[PDB]
């Protein structure tokens, strides 16, 4: 398969990431006023985030070749656990950690003690830990990030086997990069879906603590990241 | 055509054999839980004005039910009870749900887009009528059309199970090591199988496809969670399923 | 806590 | 929903 080019995509992952990548730490979450205010600081992220995830679907291969409303519903379906993949990724770099795209790192411990150790704990298990022992690499990623963008199951779908027809076009490009650049592990294109589930499941438990900080939490919430959240 | 060294091959004698054993099969004993008298006559809904609380009362006790099998199942597991109790708990409160609709998906006709359960026959209508949102139906019905469509083999369904089973981003589960190595070696297993297609008239990513509905599964477990809560004194009659879902 | 479904699994 | 209009358009 060469209709969906991994070269187009790897190149789209590239785009998006600050070529200015610094890190601070944030204080312990004890307080909503500081610059550094844990839960706060990751709904400031992943406002930023979201107009950039935009862009990122644009530069995938047909996305922009697809309805005004086949686009929206995908990303209102997909923001979530796409935008979780990208930080989930970037954190490898670190251990015990989490590397937010504002230029702030964040340590278990400031989760722990801000409440939300749980679904830290969480991530840095099922994503941060998993992506790294296996080595995936940056196309990779963006291979995945766009099997999500692309969900045929998205309900609303004006043209539903039409997300399902590019879902395998990413298919069979990445299980050539996988037997190509990875021949030496059968089945490593299996392995890198495989935490599919897992981020469902992850996105899922993310929306809920969304919706409880906005709900009840004084934590400010932001224009963009507000619109990507409707549903009871 | 791949092969299926010494220990697939254990694997999924006794897979099958648990699972014959205490599912596949009660699918037809459903009949004997208080099924109102229209799920026997399929040329006709529930009518209006008929009280809805014999159909949901029929609905909870199968729901209760095939848990309960779901349970019998897994207790035929060596492995399985192998774990400890804090982790056997949290799996199946994690997958029981998700493994019913599994199984559940055998009785679904693609044609008349119904359930037959023996000689009884579900129906969309029948889940609006119990107190199903719409919404939470639609996507639902949708979720087994997909999956029956694959026309996966026997084999091909009870191994799927398996894996909504054994995961270990389960929320309680300590031995995550001895669960994740057990998730990675049923994910290999049914990796086998699937090349190994006899006759091909299905996908060549249909294990990827797979795995995207076993996230499905994860996205349907949390909305039916839900659903039995929004509808009123439901929740309060299968306590087995509170428990699940709690 | 979870009291009938540990009542389910202690045994055969 | 205003916001990702825009985006996908300009
Ligand atoms: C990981 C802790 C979870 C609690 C708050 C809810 C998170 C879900 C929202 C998606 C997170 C955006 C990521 C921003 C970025 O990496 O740049």
């Amino acid at each position: 398969n060469e209709d969906m080019p991994v070269e187009r995509i790897l190149e789209a992952e590239l785009a998006v990431e600050p070529k200015t990548e610094t890190y601070v730490e944030a204080n312990m979450g004890l307080n909503p006023s500081s610059p550094n205010d844990p839960v706060t600081n990751i709904c400031q992220a992943a406002d930023k985030q979201l107009f950039t995830l935009v862009e990122w679907a644009k530069r995938i291969p047909h996305f922009s070749e697809l309805p005004l409303d086949d686009q929206v519903i995908l990303l209102r379906a997909g923001w979530n656990e796409l935008l979780i993949a990208s930080f989930s990724h970037r954190s490898i770099a670190v251990k015990d950690g989490i590397l937010l795209a504002t230029g702030l790192h964040v340590h278990r411990n400031s989760a722990h003690s801000a409440g939300v150790g749980a679904i830290f704990d969480r991530v840095l298990t099922e994503l941060v830990s998993k992506m790294r022992d296996m080595q995936m690499d940056k196309t990779e990623l963006g291979c995945l990030r766009a099997i999500v963008l692309f969900n045929p199951d998205s309900k609303g779908l004006s043209n539903p086997a039409e997300v399902e027809a590019l879902r395998e076009k990413v298919y069979a490009s990445l299980e050539a990069y996988c037997k190509h650049k990875y021949p030496e592990q059968p089945g490593r294109f299996a392995k890198l879906l495989l935490r599919l589930p897992a981020l469902r499941s992850i996105g899922l438990k993310c929306l809920e603590h969304l919706f409880f900080f906005k709900l009840i939490g004084d934590t400010p919430i932001d224009t963009f990241l507000m619109e990507m959240l409707e549903a009871p | 055509p791949v092969q299926l060294s010494k220990e697939q091959e254990e694997l999924i004698r006794t897979l099958l054999g648990a699972h014959t054993r205490h599912m596949g099969t009660m699918f037809e004993q459903f009949v004997q839980f208080r099924p109102p008298a229209h799920l026997f006559i399929h040329h006709q809904p529930l009518p209006t004005l008929a009280p809805v609380l014999p159909l949901v009362t029929h609905f909870a006790d199968i729901n209760t039910f095939m848990v309960l099998q779901v349970i019998k199942f897994t207790k035929d597991l060596p492995v399985f009870r192998s774990l400890p109790i804090e982790d056997q708990i949290s799996l199946l409160k994690g997958a029981a749900v998700e493994i019913c609709h599994i199984v559940l998906n055998t009785t679904f006709c693609l044609q008349t887009q119904n359930f037959l359960c023996g000689p009884l026959r579900y129906t969309i209508e029948d889940g609006a009528r119990v107190g199903f949102q719409v919404e939470f139906l639609e996507l639902l019905f949708h979720f087994h059309g997909t999956l029956r469509k694959l026309q996966l083999q026997e084999p091909e369904y009870v191994l799927l199970a398996a894996m909504a089973l054994f995961s270990p981003d389960r929320p309680g589960v300590t031995q995550r090591d001895e669960i994740d190595q057990l998730q990675e070696e049923m994910a290999l297993t049914l990796q086998s199988y699937i090349k190994g297609q006899q006759r091909r008239p299905r996908d060549r990513f249909l294990y990827a496809k797979l795995l995207g509905l076993l996230a499905e599964l994860r996205s349907i477990n949390e909305a039916y969670g839900y659903q039995i809560q929004h509808i009123q004194g439901l929740s309060a009659m299968m306590p087995l399923l509170q428990e699940i879902c709690s | 806590r979870h009291k009938i479904l540990h009542r389910l699994l202690q045994e055969g």
